[PDB]
RNA sequence: AUCGCUUCUCGGCCUUUUGGCUAAGAUCAAGUGUAGUAUCUGUUCUUAUCAGUUUAAUAUCUGAUGUCCUCUCGAGGAC
């Protein structure tokens, strides 16, 4: 169905989106 | 009663940051009369020496001084510890960083393009 | 034709890869070539 | 393009723009030679014919 | 003497994102122009 | 007012952070037929009996929604 969506798909939010897909940081080295 | 006030300025060199940090500290300090009469009567005239003119080998610390020293050593070192206070990690404003080398860049950015 | 969700595309990639590498910002997109991104830029 | 940067100290702003006359100046004049030597024949360098095309 | 840093249009080494805004920043027509149209609608 | 501790706010460092060069180093980006199932998605339903159709039962579907005065579908009453 086409038609007109509800609020839009703005940069910002990709922007944030990949910044929140913040995988790359990772988990640290384990202490033992 | 006393008063005094002292603002802070521009680091304008390492220097005058570190004079600070030593007037601070030297008012600080409060001496004994009592063990300088001490080492006075002793040594007199050893006392009051040029750059070049007297000489005795070397002055031996009792270790209870040695600790006073070494306190005041933590203590600078925890007071220059806190230089650089920290900004909250605010999420509240737009997000345009990847990381956080990039949103230090960015702020940096902000600060040189008005 | 150009639909809004690729343009807000184009904003994050120019605001990203920089001004001059259309090829990289056309191949984030699916069915443009760089000129049609740079024309649409400018 | 037109480059100046916003607040830039003025020596700093000297000496850059001494400097990228002098790499300027070697760049073209760099042309000029190998553009002598690819009209009249000597080189038949692959590279140089490209970069020199490029360079005018 | 502090030094602005550099964003360049064709580098972007460690890919990092700068606002349209800041990425972007880092005519004359004669009076002759006119007499010349002029005359020659004229 | 002074000293110390704690809470929040703000300023300053924040170079501690964009590996060098050339011909922007160069170049560029091509698939089903049939139906049908399921899943999402979008949407639509108080009204009062009763008769039937129907159905395992519902539902659906069809069909109307006590007289008399009177005042403003509404009201007080002879009933």
């Amino acid at each position: 169905n086409k038609a007109p969506a509800e609020v839009q798909i703005t940069a910002e939010q990709l922007l944030r989106e990949a910044k929140e897909r913040e995988l790359e940081l990772l988990p640290p080295p384990p202490q033992q | 009663k006393k008063k005094r006030k002292n603002p802070d300025l521009g680091f304008s060199d390492y220097a005058a940051a570190q004079l600070r940090q030593y007037h601070r500290l030297t008012k600080q300090i409060k001496p004994d009369m009592e063990t300088y009469e001490r080492l006075r009567e002793k040594h007199g005239e050893e006392f009051f020496p040029t750059s070049n003119s007297l000489l005795h080998g070397t002055h031996v610390p009792s270790t209870e001084e040695i600790d006073r020293m070494v306190i005041d050593l933590e203590k600078q070192i925890e007071k220059r510890d806190k230089y650089s206070r920290r900004r909250p990690y605010n999420d509240d404003a737009d997000i345009d960083y990847i990381n956080e080398r990039n949103a230090k860049f960015n702020k940096k950015a902000e600060r040189f393009y008005g | 034709v150009w639909r809004n969700t690729e343009d807000e595309i184009l904003k994050a990639a120019v605001m990203k890869y920089g001004k001059n590498q259309w090829s990289r910002i056309a191949s984030l997109l699916h069915r443009k070539s760089a000129k049609q991104c740079k024309a649409r830029w400018y | 393009i037109p480059w100046k940067v916003p607040g830039l100290p003025t020596p700093i702003e000297n000496m850059i723009l001494r400097y990228v006359k002098a790499k300027a100046d070697w760049w073209t004049n760099t042309a000029h030679y190998n553009r002598e030597r690819i009209r009249r024949g000597a080189t038949v360098d692959k590279t140089v014919c490209k970069k020199n095309l490029g360079r005018l | 003497w502090k030094i602005p840093p550099c964003i360049s249009n064709w580098k972007n080494a460690k890919g990092y994102t700068i606002p349209l805004d800041k990425r972007l920043a880092a005519v004359h027509i004669n009076e002759n122009f006119a007499k010349l149209a002029e005359a020659l609608y004229i």
